[PDB]
Order: structure tokens, then C-alpha cells, then sequence
């Protein structure tokens, strides 16, 4: 694969890791711990 | 002389749905696949 520079504020397609998806990304307040990557809402899907 | 309350609904919240967001949602596979069913959002939409 290649790499290419983060964009925030501007609806955007991304795909981290594998995972596809199509949004705008925003900095985040949320606290994880050293064995999590991503959360979940109600729903089952990635928000952070 | 005596005064009673009686109380009665009147109204009820007004819901509007979308159809791919709900099935589909970020994916435009899922909408080009989909786009071959039928006409059910517009029964949806008129109940609505």
C-alpha cells in the first residue's frame, strides 16, 4: 500500500487499516487504553 | 362546587425516514444493487 497526509474538516474518503468508509474526521476528546483501537456505537459502527 | 381534571392526546410527532441511508448508507454498491427492487420508499414516503 501507500500513504498519504491526513485532511480534517472536509467530507472525505478513508480507509484505515482496511477499513473503508466515507466522512469527515474531527479531533477527538475520548480517552482509549493501551489494548483498544477503534469504538462502537449502539449500532455496531466505527465512530472513533 | 366541585372542579375535576380530564386530560386527552391530541397530537402525535411527526417522522420522516430515508430508505438508502437506512439499508445502504456509505456504500454506493449497496445503492446500485438495490436500485433493482422496486418502489417501496415511495409507499414508505406517502404514509409518511
Amino acid at each position: 500500500k501507500k500513504s498519504t497526509n491526513l485532511v480534517k474538516n472536509k467530507c472525505v474518503n478513508f480507509n484505515f487499516n482496511g477499513l473503508k468508509g466515507t466522512g469527515v474526521l474531527t479531533e477527538s476528546n475520548k480517552k482509549f487504553l493501551p489494548f483498544q483501537q477503534f469504538g462502537r456505537d449502539i449500532a455496531d459502527t466505527t465512530d472513533a | 362546587i366541585s372542579v375535576t381534571t380530564e386530560i386527552l392526546p391530541v397530537s402525535m410527532t411527526k417522522t420522516s425516514v430515508d430508505c438508502t441511508m437506512y439499508i445502504c448508507g456509505d456504500s454506493t454498491e449497496c445503492s446500485n444493487l438495490l436500485l433493482q427492487y422496486g418502489s417501496f420508499c415511495t409507499q414508505l414516503k406517502r404514509a409518511l
